[PDB]
């Protein structure tokens, strides 16, 4: 539902990295790999969930209760 | 930028599914009926008047939904989501306009509700209907949710799409012994009927029609059939030589030695063996006995006035008895799919709805008939309010139907049940995979051979891969992802079309056609069977494929069959594909820039000329294509892609080709029970049964399926890394086994959602049903199984409630239910309180509760309970290409190896599944996945399709990993270099239904049931399990004794019979009863099912008296 | 707030009588829910 | 009821914990039972009668719009009033329309007599004295009292308009209220103040409709 | 076999049909209300 703050193999710690890494990629459009390759991801396990983990959240924050 | 001659392509299929969306089968059908069908279904019947009142009429004209000419759409009307909660019906109320007669000089019309409509989600006259994702969310539901499904009663279910037999066509099943029966079966809106023809003896021929009697002559049939030559009809039957003459011709001789010529006769000895006229308008008995119905009875696809028409239908009918009875092969058999239809949802709403209107108003003669019964003054104010204490009876009777499933048309005469199934969701896959369903029924027993497998003619116009594990009493079937299903067009203007080609009618041929050309039918309808096939086929298919009769209409021909097959029926399936237009497509290529540019769309190149909707009868005439890339000049078309051949749920597997079909199968049947977000609306709907999963993944390689349905958006699983290895030998056969320090990182975790309604209703006492609680003994606080609250006295959010406690405290009077009296005083109390208790394994959480009323307006509660489960040992894990395994012995972490980042794997898989289930698809779909990543993408794969895989070598060597896929690991114990290098790398999982803690079921001495007195039915409600006879014989090869004894009695039925030696019969306590003694009687323990069978003898006149002898002294 | 609970839509706070009705006040929509409790609540995460 | 045969304790405790689903009590431990047994899955004048009084009783009742589990009040009045020999004298609708009436009523539903009535040729003040006479030939009492406060809001359903009306209705009710305070109440047809104070709050939140509307 | 037990050939015909035992004519839970679920066979003797 958001990005899990450590990856499923290393565990090292995601969370910083997505909302630093979708920026990196909105602002300053450039290559996946390379973006987590200068944003310091190595380990593919790691590299997989900025590459994937779809964000429900927002899609969600349509919906609430409250509104 | 100019696009490959390939690739452009690719961009039809979603702007195809774009506009024309996915599920259009059911939402056009239903528009379509609620659009035009009804404005016919009263035009049938919009006058009543009953016999009496000399001067009156009951005129229909209009029907409307939601349109009584205030707006367009209706004014307003119930929130679909909302309703899913009040638990109502969702319908929609229906607006008409009548015009009708009460007093002098009147004839007066308004709008009438006579009661309301269940309509279909995301319909046209839904309110889901082109609105723009702040309605789904001000309005709280899904924007992903295909619709297409009912919602009723709280529940939604849908109307499965049932294939029925074609109909109205002439049919030859072949069939040793017998004689190979010729049927047609043929349906105009009253009495659907149907006919049968075949030999019985040896040559000798009869028409077998429950309507006749039976067994009539087939030469007197054809005589009366009005052609009285006996010549041209057997030169009509036959051909010019060859031998075919006599082969038929034995019934021409033994027909001679009867009768002769069509006076009386012909039609009179049908009308001599026709059943009775049903006493009152038998005058029609005469030597015209039958010939009103002589020609109408089961050959209504015709009738008219003269009797040449059907007359020669039955002929070429009797052609292929006779060609048939030549030889085998050289038949027709119940298969493919073109001799088959799916018909839609739209016409069984429009069925069912105009049949119960119709008995409705049937009725409603007698409605106005009870006041047309004293002329109490003048009898007038027309029943106008008088509708409504008739009406929605009509709407209740189409809801309880819709959601029932029990469909009894009487006028039909005939009955289908289980139409329906409750609508499934259990993951977002299974969502339109529910949908995209199709049934088949009758074709006689279930063991008949036929119609069971899966034929090639299916190819692409159904799904191939998905025919679940479910199979049983009958089949469902899939579609493709290029579907259109055809509505009915029309007849005569197609007809003289047909003339304007310049085609010929029966009444101008010459009775000799057997060697002209082949055959024109129209519905499978001959005509004239023009001159010339070929040229004839061009010309009019060059109609349709520019300006007319589109969708279908089409044409085909046959060489053995002569015919030139063109009729309109719709229900029939049909597909795009591209024209090879002479050479080569007519797309060129460049129409594909003026298409991909955003102003062409689609439905133009029906217009322009470029593609269209086939026919599997009208491939069987095409030759197609399958790449640009290799064509020939004699070529005709070519499908635009191969992988819409798979079915909705088939598009999940990473490239299906490098698999072998039964694991595409079972893979399917997974899917849809995969685990995954369901949709955006999700915790703001309840549901009485729900899964989800707590960090879905994009599958690291995508089918551009997926694509188009945004699966991507909602995926189930997780993109969870492997290594395939023997490792921690708990493995062994398809057991995966996974890693903690992941599982405690957050893998692989279900939110588990449940709802426990309960329904508040007042009882004719007028005593409401209460929701009395917070006891709080104890100063201060409520004992612990009833601490599970708050002052509200029902469940609150965020507790852990162990099993034992209250989630809801639902007091009732215990006197709710007994007979009121009027009189009252004080206490109206009496309460038996039943609130019902959560039971089970694990605390849940009630994070969601909801008081609300039904329409009756009743006091309704609500609540859903919810637990997450970690993926403890013993779960179902779907590798998603085909491995259907249990999680083994979890590992630690340091256990199952690291390598050179350290990257541990999760799942970590045997190899031996992959030799013998022989899938390498997978094996593929890792490297694609290790790649991925390693470039930053995600990664296509598809049927014939995708990335391939010589590309990923120097994709993954150049960033350093063997292009083999493959790397050392080190021991996750020993701490040295693994003897042998290992596939490991990304993979997509997922987890699915059949969690163990759910599943795991024992008893120590459980319930009994009071007719057998014996352990409950399976898991729920309690245990018991099961020796069958064929499981309990296996004991006795070992011929264990007393196994038997504690297992099938001492532990089964603990029971001991009181029995009299002298006229052995079981007593009770001291008695013998029938003979009175209280003396002989032995006491002996026996099964209980025992003494009970005897009883149920013994109730029935039957004695098998129990006389008895020692154990002991020999 | 600390009284009761909450509409469907409307989404506003609201207590109720014992034995009243359950339409809201706010709006004439019929369904509600119901507000998580202020009592203090526990898990272990792990 | 049943007491235990050694600890004699008058309590009986179920415990379906282990599925064992017995019950003891907390006084000595011995069962009180063991595996509860459970289970699972004509022609008289007078019941003919019955059989179409359903009919029509259910039909017409519906055509309202009236909750179905009301009917069946009625269903027991109207067999009630068989037994007083209330029902033979007079016509069915009569009788089946009292009998809904006395429900409804005594139930304090939205619904009106002159209304209800109107489904029929009926004057409306014939079927009023039938409820009437059954005041005698029943025996009741004051349970059959209302007041506008109800009809109100079945008016204010019927007239869509806008959703301002529910505040215009909380500002209509008090408003009534206080005309029912200041004592012109009473005596008068509660629809008249009910359409009264709709006229008197819509005019508050001022917009134009027509006293054809309001009686309508 | 006759020797004066059941009694030759004439009991074969119905004379006094006996009441199947209650226990084996299980009322069904009157499951709430007053209309109990009803059991087939005693509705069917109950009409001879
Ligand atoms: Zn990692
Ligand atoms: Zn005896
Ligand atoms: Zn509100
Ligand atoms: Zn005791």
């Amino acid at each position: 539902m958001i990005v899990p703050v450590r990856c499923f193999s290393c565990g090292k710690v995601v969370g910083d990295k997505w909302e630093s890494y979708l920026n990196l990629l909105q602002e300053d459009e450039l290559d996946e790999g390379t973006a987590l390759s200068r944003l310091g991801l190595k380990r593919y396990c790691c590299r997989r969930m900025i590459l994937t983990h779809v964000d429900l959240i927002e899609k969600f924050l349509r919906y609430n209760p409250l509104e | 930028d100019e696009i490959n001659t390939a690739q452009d392509k690719w961009h039809l299929l979603p702007a195809f599914l774009k506009v024309k969306g996915l599920v259009k089968q059911h939402l056009d059908s239903f528009n379509y009926f609620v659009d035009t069908d009804l404005k016919k279904i009263i035009k049938a019947n919009q006058l009543i008047l009953s016999d009496v009142d000399p001067e009156f009429y009951l005129k229909y004209v209009d029907i409307r939904v939601g349109k009584k000419s205030s707006s367009s759409t209706k004014d307003y009307l119930t929130p679909p989501h909302e309703c899913r909660l009040r638990d109502m019906t969702y319908s929609a109320p229906i607006y008409v306009d009548i015009e009708y007669t009460r007093g002098r000089n009147i004839i007066m019309h308004k709008d009438v509700e006579i009661g309301r409509m269940p309509i279909m989600l995301r319909s046209n006259k839904c309110i889901l209907y082109d609105a723009d994702e702040s309605k789904m969310a001000k309005l709280n539901e899904c924007p992903l949710d295909p619709g297409g499904y009912f919602i009723v009663n709280g529940t939604e279910k849908v109307i499965l799409v049932q294939e029925q037999l074609s109909k109205n066509r002439i049919i030859v099943e072949a069939d040793e012994k017998k004689g190979i029966v010729q049927a047609s079966v043929t349906s105009s809106t009253h009495e659907r009927k149907s006919k049968t023809y075949v030999i019985t003896k040896n040559g000798k021929i009869y028409l077998k029609h429950n309507s006749i009697a039976e067994e009539i002559p087939i030469a007197i049939v054809l005589k009366a059939c009005g052609i009285l030559s006996d010549l041209e009809i057997m030169q009509l039957v036959c051909g010019n030589d060859s031998s075919y003459q006599d082969i038929f011709a034995v019934n021409l001789e033994e027909s001679s030695k009867l009768d002769i010529y069509t006076q009386q006769q012909a039609l009179e000895y049908i009308g001599a063996k026709v059943k009775t006229m049903r006493r009152q308008k038998l005058t029609i008995l005469q030597e015209g006995i039958e010939a009103i119905a002589t020609t109408v009875i089961a050959h209504l696809t015709v009738e008219a006035l003269d009797f040449r028409e059907k007359a020669l239908y039955i002929a070429m009918m009797t052609r292929r008895v006779v060609m048939a009875m030549y030889n085998p092969k050289m038949i027709d058999d119940r298969d493919y799919v073109g001799n088959k239809r799916l018909e839609l949802a739209g016409q069984l709403i429009s069925l069912l709805f105009e049949d119960l209107f119709k008995k409705f108003n049937n009725d409603f003669k007698l409605s106005i008939d009870k006041v047309l019964k004293k002329p109490n003054r003048a009898m007038e104010y027309d029943a106008l309010l008088s509708i409504n204490v008739h009406s929605n009876n009509i709407t209740s009777g189409l809801n309880r139907a819709i959601s029932t499933g029990n469909w009894s048309l009487k006028r039909f005469k005939m009955e289908r049940a289980g139409v329906t199934h409750v609508l499934s969701r259990l993951s977002y896959i299974s969502a339109l995979g529910m949908m995209t369903r199709i049934s088949s029924q009758f074709e006689k027993s279930r063991k008949v051979s036929g119609p069971r497998a899966l034929q090639p003619s299916q190819f692409g116009m159904l799904c191939t891969a998905d025919t679940p594990e479910g199979e049983a009493c009958g089949l469902v079937k899939n579609l493709a992802l290029m579907t259109h299903i055809t509505t009915d067009d029309e007849e005569e203007p197609i007809k003289k079309l047909c003339y304007v080609l310049g085609v010929e009618d029966i009444t101008l041929i010459d009775s000799a056609s057997l060697h002209l050309n082949y055959g024109v039918y129209l519905n499978g309808t001959l005509i004239g069977s023009i001159r010339f096939p070929t040229k004839f086929v061009t010309q009019f298919r060059h109609l349709r494929r520019t300006g007319k009769v589109s969708e279908f209409i089409s044409i085909y021909s046959n060489s053995h069959q002569m015919a030139v097959h063109i009729a309109t029926d719709g229900g029939r399936i049909c597909r795009p594909l591209i024209i090879v237009s002479d050479g080569q497509s007519r797309v060129k290529d460049i129409h594909l820039r003026k298409l991909l540019d955003g102003e062409l769309d689609f439905d133009d190149f029906l217009k322009l000329g470029l593609v269209e909707y086939l026919d599997v009868n009208e491939e069987n005439d095409s030759y197609i294509a399958l790449y640009e890339k290799d064509i020939v000049p004699s070529m005709t078309h070519l499908e635009i892609e191969p992988f819409t051949i798979l079915g909705a749920v088939a598009g999940l597997i990473p490239y299906p080709h490098h698999n072998q079909s039964p694991r595409n199968t079972y893979q399917c049947a997974m899917g849809k029970q995969a685990i995954g977000a369901i949709a955006y609306n999700q915790f703001k709907r309840i549901d009485t049964l729900l899964y989800l999963m707590t960090y879905p993944q994009q599958p690291m390689v995508k089918t551009k399926t997926i694509e188009l349905i945004d699966y991507d958006k909602l995926p189930a699983g997780q993109n969870a890394t492997v290594a395939v290895m023997s490792y921690s030998g708990y493995d062994i056969e398809d057991a995966l086994v996974l890693n903690k320090s992941s599982i405690d990182r957050g893998f692989g975790r279900c939110e588990t959602r449940r709802k426990t309604t309960t329904v508040l209703k007042r009882y004719a006492n007028h005593t409401q049903d209460i929701i009395g609680g917070m006891r709080v003994d104890e100063n201060g606080d409520p004992i612990w199984q009833h601490q599970s609250l708050g002052p509200d006295g029902l469940g609150e959010v965020g507790m852990k409630v162990q099993s034992g406690q209250i989630y809801i405290n639902k007091s009732v009077p215990t006197n709710s239910a007994d007979a009121p009296n009027p009189n009252n005083v004080n206490v109206q109390t009496q309460y038996r309180e039943a609130p019902v208790i959560y039971r089970g394994p694990e605390p849940s959480h009630i994070d969601q509760v909801m008081m609300s009323v039904s329409d009756n307006d009743q006091a309704l509660i609500k609540v859903l309970l919810r637990q997450n489960r970690r993926p403890e040992l013993g779960d179902k894990f779907s590798s998603r290409h085909g491995q259907k395994g249990v999680c083994g012995i979890i590992v630690k972490q340091e256990d199952m190896p690291f390598n050179d980042q350290g990257i541990v794997p999760d799942i970590i898989m045997n190899p031996h599944g992959f030799p013998s289930r022989m899938t390498v698809g997978k094996m593929i779909e890792l490297i694609s996945g290790k790649a991925g990543v390693l470039n930053g993408t995600l990664e296509y794969g598809t049927c014939f399709g995708g990335s391939k895989l010589e590309d990923m070598s120097k994709i993954l060597v150049d960033q350093g990993f063997n292009y083999s896929g493959k790397d050392m690991l080190y021991s996750g114990i020993t701490g040295e270099c693994l003897q042998a290098y290992i596939f490991f790398g990304p993979i997509y999982y997922q987890k699915l239904k059949h969690m163990v803690l759910d599943k795991m079921h024992a008893r120590a001495r459980g319930p009994r049931a009071v007719l057998t007195r014996q352990p409950t039915e399976g898991r729920s409600r309690d245990g018991g399990l099961r020796l069958g006879e064929m499981e309990r014989d296996c004991v006795i090869a070992y011929g264990a004794s007393q196994l038997l004894l504690e297992r099938l009695m001492i532990s089964s039925d603990a029971f001991e019979v009181d029995v009299c030696d002298k006229c052995g019969l079981m007593g009770y306590s001291g008695w013998c009863t029938t003979c009175k003694s209280a003396e002989n009687i032995i006491k002996m323990t026996i099964p209980y099912a025992a003494k009970l069978l005897f009883q149920e003898l013994l109730s029935m006149n039957i004695a098998p008296r129990l006389r008895l002898e020692d154990i002991f002294q020999q | 707030a600390t009284l009761k609970y909450i509409c469907a839509e409307c989404s506003s706070k609201l207590s109720l009588s014992r034995t009243d009705a359950v339409r809201c006040k706010d709006c004439g929509h019929r369904i509600l829910l119901k507000a998580r409790t202020k009592r203090l609540v526990q898990f272990e995460a792990r | 009821m049943p007491v235990c045969k050694n600890c004699h304790g008058t309590e009986f405790e179920r415990d379906l914990s282990n599925a064992n689903n017995d019950l003891v009590c907390k006084a000595c431990g011995v069962v009180s039972e063991d595996n509860p047994i459970v289970s699972e899955v004509a022609l008289e004048s007078r019941e003919a009668t019955l059989n179409n009084a359903r009919r029509k009783l259910r039909a017409v009742s519906y055509a309202l719009h009236i909750p179905e589990y009301i009917t069946d009040a009625a269903f027991q009045w109207y067999k009630l009033a068989l037994a007083n020999n209330f029902v033979q004298g007079r016509r069915s609708q009569n009788v089946i329309a009292s009998c809904l009436y006395v429900a409804c009523r005594k139930e304090k539903t939205h619904h009106m007599l002159i209304d209800f009535s109107s489904r029929l040729q009926v004057s409306v003040y014939s079927i009023g004295a039938t409820f009437l006479k059954m005041v005698k030939k029943l025996h009741i009492t004051e349970l059959p009292l209302a007041d506008p406060s109800l009809f109100i809001q079945h008016f204010a359903e019927k007239l869509d308009l806008a959703d301002k009306k529910i505040k215009v209705v909380k500002d209509a009710v008090k408003l009534a209220q206080r005309m029912s305070k200041d004592w012109m109440f009473e005596g008068r047809r509660p629809a008249g103040i009910a359409g009264a104070c709709i006229l008197l709050a819509c005019r508050m939140n001022n917009l134009r409709r027509t006293h054809t509307e309001i009686v309508a | 076999d006759a020797t004066v037990p059941s009694g030759r050939p004439e009991t074969y015909i119905w004379r006094y049909l006996p009441a199947p035992p209650v226990c084996i004519r299980p009322s069904v839970m009157m499951q709430d209300s007053p209309a109990s679920n009803e059991d087939d066979l005693t509705v069917k003797l109950t009409e001879i």
